[PDB]
């Protein structure tokens, strides 16, 4: 095959592409003696799948008759091995002066010209942040797929950033609405002890405080360990039936391994998107009695032509005649099974949508008539920036819409794990599109009584009950009575107080009488 | 001008001269004079200048090699990126890309890096591609110990872990079992708060209350929400029993917090400052704090630099208001001993000696050659020598083992306004040599903060759940006794032949 040579295509305007084509070996994060970077020799399927999605999008956009008429759109892909140093060189090349080897350290950029019009950003949020600082100083429009962190939404740090996946806050607000509507006022929350779980737990704590639902404690669990037992002890001791496990898949797998190893109590688990896919966790046999698992997934139309497109283009890459027409030396070795193993990945749709969004934004910026665009002084990024901030664009059907938040609008499905055998199976139990349209009747609860497990606390008391509070920020009452005869000298105070043997008073009293 | 000096090798300097918390504008690079000037940043910049000037004068090591410097202002998170490119670019201010940079000579040989952790990491993510050595002063965050992720970075300051350890040991020495934690709404607050939470849990301390502050601009005109927020914070501070407060915040945002509590009149607290504001002249200028409680803070050792005071008296190079702003506070900063100034000084001297040994130089007699920054980075690890009575060398993590002080604020300006009450040794991980402390209490009795008073004799513990530090006490009933020697939480039942005197530790015979 010849496939690496296809990774670049000339055009009147060119889109830079970042994808994780290679992955490092165990020691691949080498302690380099000299500046030049490693090369991640191990191939990975998902990078090529996403790159193919982008190539399909660009080819369709070139074939489109009314978008960008008479304008030929190119692409320029590069590898990002999930590591900043590898990523910096291709981004530097993206921001290099047109047709040149170099990038200029000017004091003003009113006449500068980078060689690419826009960059299809990296997959992970770490690369998203690091490359976003650099790109957004240059005001380069960066559209990213799969970068979910809400931290990236700040326009006072990332002015030119966009993404075609919901930010984490949408998921967490749907979760808060779920907890509110089912009446689970008293809950425990867990984040994975990485930036993902850490930031997500911060966001969820802020939302919980804003909605009165009470956090027992802000737990964080290790990634790959000896402190998870203490966290699980805290959750057991806190007397909670609802636990929000917002964690990376490895940390959730470790936690559940220990949980089944500890015969943990059955509890309702609310799941983040990533863990819920549960390719790892769904294998353990005892999972069927670990409790109830609920979670969310966002809904978008499948990129149905992609499998046939991959088969067609890898057939073309097999034909030596077309090869007559190098940055990924791993790619040319790959047989088709490696790609077939993941020929349905849903984020190909997000990549496709990002490319279409940039193409539509350029069409609008040119003010182009569908019959043909005007002759124009070549466009530059900061001109795309001001047009993209309120743009609507179709993806097949499904008109999407950016706003100042940088996210695309989206809606979610609430899903539940139904059990047959050792296999859980996903079934829909409601919709969320900013408010929760629960289909309550379908739920199966883990308790044999099959009626909803309670987890709540009060914000009310009988007058004589002591003022006392619990929760991470005093979000619950736990007031309690006092015995008869004895009286609390102040109901706004703790100390129940006493009198002589010939004196009496009611229960929960604040007075005593001879 | 003052910000540049030609030489055979150039040090790149990054200092935060104007640092208001509030990208290109009209496709031109920002300029920071519109923000408020920071006294300490200008002081540290002048400290670097003095160090390089002395190295030029000092005939003991270099063979007449002129060590130049070039200083650009990293205005906190802003004004970033561009200085790194300006350092990396060649003599024509253009930067050609290569597959391998090992043959490329940058315009600066080393970088005296930013102070804000965010800027430090942003610059390091660039320089890691070139392995250009970066030494950052006062950037305490322990993120920077992830060396595989930041190979080129070194520090002349202990990490945040030592600061939190010093705070914990201070609290334990005085048995402050019950504390309040306040954090700013950013990474500096959040990361340090989580680190403190973990350190607290292990050692027998309890965080009674924890809250985020609003990030007010220092001359903000208060919004309704901000005003109600601050008064809510002071209400929560008033209700809880602890008078010991830990504050993780930038200096600017605490000004109006103090102004607000100075109208709530909630005096008598023990304030423990994090190093971000422990030595701030601007906050300490407020004479009102003399009546607000007792102030303690953690900071680097004062090391007396000889002659520093007498020395003190292409974008956005210049500052003007810095001089005027220094004129008045020179009153404080002459009495105040060089603290962080020593971190900057030792960074410059470390690079100087690393360069001298890289050239293998005999006394003032050796050749001059092109130096690639990766070799200088390789040699910087290996320096080991005394600078001003303190030996400076780098741990495998890149930190330098400088001592830390806990300083108590003083308002009698006839003496040093910051008084050293203790010394912390990082190699030993021990707080040591505690001095006399002037408390707010009527007889200078050590101030107190615990969730509950210790139980009387013959009582078992009764925990109230929310914290391990909080427990009531129960008198042992007849037929049981307190075996605290083996178990504190339950009165053990007496042998079947014997009885007990209610609240007592031992049994007796009865019929
Ligand atoms: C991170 O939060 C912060 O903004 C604070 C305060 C700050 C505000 C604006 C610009 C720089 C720092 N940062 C720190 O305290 C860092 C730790 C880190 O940043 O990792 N240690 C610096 C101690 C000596 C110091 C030097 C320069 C000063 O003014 C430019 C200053 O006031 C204090």
């Amino acid at each position: 095959l010849c496939l690496s040579q296809q990774l670049r295509m000339k055009g009147d305007y060119v889109l830079g592409g970042l994808f994780p084509l290679g992955e490092a070996e165990e020691a691949g994060l080498r302690s380099r003696t000299r500046p030049s970077s490693p090369v991640c020799t191990r191939f990975s399927s998902n990078g090529l799948l996403w790159a193919l999605a982008m190539k399909m999008a660009v080819e369709e956009i070139n074939n489109k008759s009314d978008l960008l008429p008479g304008l030929r759109l190119g692409y320029d892909l590069f590898d990002t091995c999930s590591e900043p140093v590898v990523a910096m060189k291709p981004s530097l090349m993206f921001l290099a002066k047109a047709g040149s080897r170099d990038i200029a350290a000017y004091c003003n950029y009113t006449q500068y010209q980078p060689r690419v019009l826009a960059v299809i950003g990296p997959h992970s949020s770490e690369l998203a942040m690091v490359t976003g600082k650099f790109f957004s100083f240059f005001l380069m429009p960066q559209v990213s797929y799969g970068a979910s962190m809400e931290l990236l939404s700040a326009r006072e740090t990332f002015p030119s950033f966009f993404r075609t996946v919901p930010s984490d806050r949408v998921q967490l607000t749907a979760a808060a609405e779920l907890l509110q509507e089912f009446g689970w006022n008293w809950v425990a929350a867990l984040g994975s002890d990485d930036e993902y779980g850490r930031q997500g737990l911060s966001i969820f704590s802020a939302l919980a405080a804003a909605r009165g639902i009470c956090i027992a404690h802000e737990g964080l669990v290790p990634l790959p360990l000896g402190k998870v037992q203490d966290v699980l002890h805290q959750v057991n001791q806190s007397s909670v039936q609802v636990v929000l496990l917002f964690a990376s898949v490895h940390a959730a797998h470790a936690l559940f391994n220990y949980s089944i190893s500890s015969r943990l109590s059955p509890k309702v688990w609310v799941a983040s998107e990533a863990w819920l896919t549960s390719d790892l966790v769904m294998g353990l046999p005892g999972m069927a009695q670990m409790g109830t698992v609920l979670g969310f997934l966002q809904r978008g139309a499948q990129l149905h032509e992609f499998p046939q497109y991959v088969k067609t283009h890898l057939a073309l890459a097999t034909d030596p005649a077309f090869c007559s027409a190098q940055r990924c030396p791993q790619c040319d070795c790959i047989t088709l099974q490696n790609v077939s193993a993941g020929l349905n990945h849903h984020q190909t749709f997000s990549v496709y949508a990002a490319v279409y969004s940039v193409a539509q934004a350029l069409h609008n910026t040119l003010q182009c008539n569908a019959s043909g665009c005007p002759a124009q002084d070549p466009v530059k990024p900061w001109q795309l920036l001001e047009n993209m901030y309120n743009l609507t664009f179709h993806v097949g059907g499904l008109p999407l819409r950016f706003d100042s938040s940088g996210n695309v609008d989206m809606e979610y499905d609430l899903k539940l794990w139904v059990w047959q055998g050792s296999v859980p199976r996903l079934h829909d139990v409601g919709r969320f599109n900013g408010s929760l349209r629960t289909e309550r009747l379908k739920i199966r609860w883990h308790t044999s009584d099959n009626q909803k497990p309670v987890s709540r606390c009060s914000r009310q008391c009988q007058e004589g009950q002591v003022r006392r509070v619990k929760g991470f920020h005093s979000c619950c009452y736990d007031c309690v009575d006092c015995e008869a005869g004895s009286y609390r000298q102040n109901p706004d105070d703790i100390a129940c107080t006493f009198c002589g043997q010939d004196e009496w008073s009611p229960e929960r009293s604040t007075r005593c009488f001879r | 001008s003052d910000f540049y000096l030609p030489g055979d090798y150039l040090l790149g300097g990054l200092f935060s001269l104007h640092a208001n918390m509030k990208h290109l504008n009209f496709l031109q690079v920002p300029m920071c004079k519109e923000y408020e000037v920071k006294v300490i940043g200008y002081n540290l910049m002048q400290a670097m200048r003095f160090a390089v000037e002395e190295i030029n004068n000092d005939s003991s090591l270099l063979p007449g090699v002129l060590l130049g410097y070039e200083i650009v202002d990293v205005c906190y998170i802003s004004n970033n990126v561009q200085p790194v490119l300006y350092f990396l670019a060649h003599e024509d201010n253009l930067l050609p890309i290569q597959e391998d940079y090992s043959n490329y000579s940058s315009r600066v040989v080393a970088v005296i890096g930013p102070d804000n952790s965010e800027s430090v990491m942003t610059v390091a993510n660039f320089l890691s591609l070139f392995l250009l050595p970066q030494i950052t002063y006062s950037a305490i965050s322990d993120e920077l110990r992830d060396k595989v992720r930041f190979p080129a970075l070194l520090r002349t300051t202990p990490s945040a872990d030592h600061h939190i350890e010093a705070m914990v040991q201070l609290m334990l020495h005085f048995r402050w079992n019950w504390i309040i934690v306040l954090v700013s709404n950013d990474t500096y607050g959040r990361d340090n708060g989580q680190l403190l939470g973990e350190r607290v849990a292990r050692r027998g301390i309890c965080i009674a209350f924890q809250e985020t502050l609003p990030t007010l601009q220092p001359n903000q005109n208060m919004t309704s929400e901000e005003r109600q927020r601050l008064v809510t914070i002071v209400d929560k501070l008033q209700q809880s029993t602890a008078r010991v407060v830990v504050v993780f915040s930038p200096d600017l945002t605490l000004y109006h917090f103090f102004n607000e509590v100075l109208r709530q009149n909630f005096t008598g607290a023990v304030w423990i400052a994090s190093e971000s504001w422990a030595i701030d002249p601007v906050l300490h200028n407020l004479t009102e704090l003399r009546h607000l409680g007792t102030f303690l803070g953690i900071t680097i050792q004062s090391v007396p630099i000889p002659g520093f005071s007498e020395f003190r008296e292409t974008c956005n190079q210049e500052c003007d208001n810095c001089l005027n702003a220094t004129l008045s506070f020179n009153t404080i900063l002459r009495l105040s001993g060089e603290r962080v100034v020593y971190s900057v000084y030792s960074a410059v001297y470390a690079v100087a000696h690393a360069l001298h040994s890289l050239l293998g130089c005999d006394k003032s007699t050796c050749t001059k050659r092109v130096v690639y920054p990766w070799q200088l980075l390789e040699e910087i690890w290996k320096v080991n020598f005394t600078l001003l009575d303190h030996q400076i060398f780098f741990d495998p993590q890149g930190d330098v083992a400088l001592h830390l002080e806990i300083v108590q604020w003083q308002w009698d300006r006839s003496q040093n306004p910051f008084q050293s009450v203790a010394s912390y040794y990082p190699l030993q991980r021990q707080l040591k040599n505690i001095q006399d402390i002037s408390w707010h209490t009527i007889n200078n009795t050590i101030p107190m903060s615990m969730c509950s008073k210790r139980c009387q004799s013959g009582q078992k513990k009764k925990p109230v759940g929310i914290h391990v530090c909080c427990f009531e006490c129960i008198d042992c009933l007849p037929g049981t006794f307190l075996n605290h020697t083996e178990d504190e939480y339950e009165c053990q039942a007496c042998p079947n032949n014997e009885w007990s005197y209610q609240s007592e530790t031992s049994c007796f015979k009865r019929q």
